[PDB]
């Protein structure tokens, strides 16, 4: 059972790391830069940028509830 | 035998133009506000948030 | 706060440090906190007090964060370190933007292969020494792996939230985490501070001598960031010459401060490294050696001040003299055809620009030194706690008042 938890937990983890690897911040500048930061004028929204939103955050939560249950 | 450029330096800042007093207090108050209501808002934050944690 | 625009960007900002305050309360797995937070209270935690700062007091609880954001900060660092020692990268970055999210990419996975380094390190390093003083958890592979990717992830998710807040709502989101991270410390301060002072642990009036300083040191470094020397140049006559009238800026303003925090994120990372890499070892030859060094360089310690001021002198005229362009204002003073009495135009007056700013960003860097050299004395003195020392307060005055300056400046585009 708890070597099943560790499987899961590494999967999640490098299936995670693939996502952030897909996302890219749009823009000019890197948030490092404080040129800009950001833009009040006008604010795009795309369905895969929104889509892959819904599904890091699931794993974010999923991520929670086993650092909950191995904690 | 290089000479000082502290005068040169002193110089320009003698004619350095230096902000009001009115933007200065008003920005100052602006500064401690959203000082106070970040420190309160954190503080009822982490406050529930480890009344929380110890109901676990 | 009026504005509903201003208002779901707030709430999406404040949610961000909810929900990051939610997971940095989260200990790792396996490992006991108050042990740790027990060791703190020694001279032996007193060198990694520091390196907490930054972390948001999420290392003595132990949470997903080991070193926080820094890791990203030192990967940046590294990798403009090699942008300037390799040319390969510099050629890259002269492809445009193109090249830049190359960049990008490569400082991600460079925060990667840091975040994977640190975790093995600090994970396999300073618990198993003893060994098996602070946890239970015998050394094995097991804990390792589990510790590494469990750090990994939490700086992953890090990066993550820090990009959220900066493409979905104003301001950085480093910038904006780390400034809560600090001020979320200065409430139980204050509280701890106030308990204290009926039991006549602490005097009244040293707490409002304190307060009255913070207040003038705020007042202070508030009229010096706004403080700035304007050149005066009338220009132009002849108005059939297809450049006047202007209805343009009669005159060209100069900052001493940019002003960012970066320099001073930058800077202490520079100088806390060594302090880092040498934590590790709290026993051993260690103790007999890095931890003397690392006594070498403290909060407490003058020479730590001195060292600390010297590079927010550097790193602040570094960077104050790399973003502003006498380049581009020449260019376009030169398409205007703006003529400055005082002067002709050309590289003649790019070399004056750079004469002010020298003479500028110096006694600038001065002030700076000044007003980050007090708190520490008065820490000294007044017996002050460390959430009163002041790269905190630098910290937190340079982000509210370039933050309230964007949104000024996002106020004024949005008006005309």
């Amino acid at each position: 059972m708890y070597e099943a938890l560790l499987v899961v937990f590494l999967i999640v983890a490098i299936g995670l790391v693939g996502l952030i690897m897909l996302q890219q911040g749009k823009g000019a500048d890197m948030g490092a830069s404080f040129g800009a930061g950001a833009s009040a004028t006008l604010f795009g929204s795309s369905g895969s940028g929104n889509f892959m939103t819904r599904m890091t955050a699931l794993l974010a939560t999923l991520f929670f509830i086993i650092s909950l249950v191995l904690g | 035998a290089t000479v000082a450029f502290a005068r040169e330096a002193r110089t320009e800042v003698r004619k350095v133009i230096w902000p009001t007093r009115q933007e200065t207090l008003h920005t100052t108050l602006i500064v401690a506000a959203v000082t106070a209501v970040m420190s309160l808002i954190l503080w009822g934050l982490d406050g529930i948030l480890v009344r929380l944690v110890s109901f676990i | 706060g009026g504005l509903g625009e201003l208002k779901r960007r707030l709430l999406f900002v404040i949610g961000a440090l909810i929900v990051f305050r939610i997971g940095s309360f989260i200990p790792i797995p396996g490992i006991d906190a108050a042990v740790l937070a027990k060791l703190l209270e020694q001279q032996r935690g007193t060198i990694i007090e520091m390196f907490n700062m930054f972390s948001g007091g999420a290392l003595s609880r132990a949470s997903i964060f080991a070193l926080g954001i820094m890791p990203y900060i030192s990967a940046s660092i590294i990798i403009q370190l090699l942008t300037v020692v390799h040319p390969t990268l510099a050629e890259i970055k002269k492809e445009g933007e193109s090249g830049r999210r190359k960049i990008s990419q490569y400082t991600r996975y460079g925060t990667l292969v840091l975040a994977i380094f640190q975790s093995i390190g600090i994970a396999t390093g300073l618990p198993n020494m003893p060994g098996m003083q602070g946890l239970v958890i015998n050394p094995g592979f097991a804990f390792y792996f589990t510790a590494v990717v469990s750090l990994v992830t939490g700086t992953m998710f890090l990066m993550w939230l820090g990009e959220q807040i900066t493409e979905r709502g104003i301001g950085n989101g480093i910038s904006i985490i780390i400034f809560a991270g600090i001020v979320a410390g200065l409430p139980p301060a204050i509280a701890h501070t106030i308990e204290q002072a009926r039991q006549g642990d602490l005097h009244f009036l040293v707490l409002l001598l304190v307060a009255v300083l913070v207040f003038a040191v705020t007042f202070f470094v508030v009229f010096v960031e706004r403080g700035q020397r304007r050149i005066v140049v009338n220009y132009a006559k002849r108005q059939q010459g297809r450049r006047v009238y202007a209805a343009q800026s009669t005159h060209l303003p100069l900052k001493v401060n940019m002003a960012g925090v970066i320099p001073a994120i930058f800077a202490s990372s520079i100088i806390l490294f060594p302090a880092t890499i040498a934590s590790w070892f709290g026993g051993g030859t260690g103790w007999n050696w890095l931890t003397t060094i690392s006594l070498y360089l403290q909060p407490g310690q003058p020479l730590y001040v001195l060292l600390y001021a010297s590079a927010i002198i550097f790193f602040c005229f570094f960077y104050t003299a790399l973003v502003f362009n006498p380049r581009e204002t020449a260019d376009n003073l030169k398409k205007s055809g703006a003529f400055v009495p005082g002067i002709r135009p050309g590289e003649q007056t790019a070399k004056y620009i750079d004469k002010v700013m020298t003479r500028l960003t110096l006694v600038g860097a001065l002030y700076i030194t000044f007003i980050c050299l007090i708190p520490e004395f008065m820490r000294d003195a007044m017996k002050v706690p460390f959430y009163f020392g002041g790269t905190s307060l630098l910290i937190v005055v340079v982000v509210i008042m370039d933050f309230m300056a964007q949104v000024q400046t996002l106020m004024m585009s949005s008006q005309y």
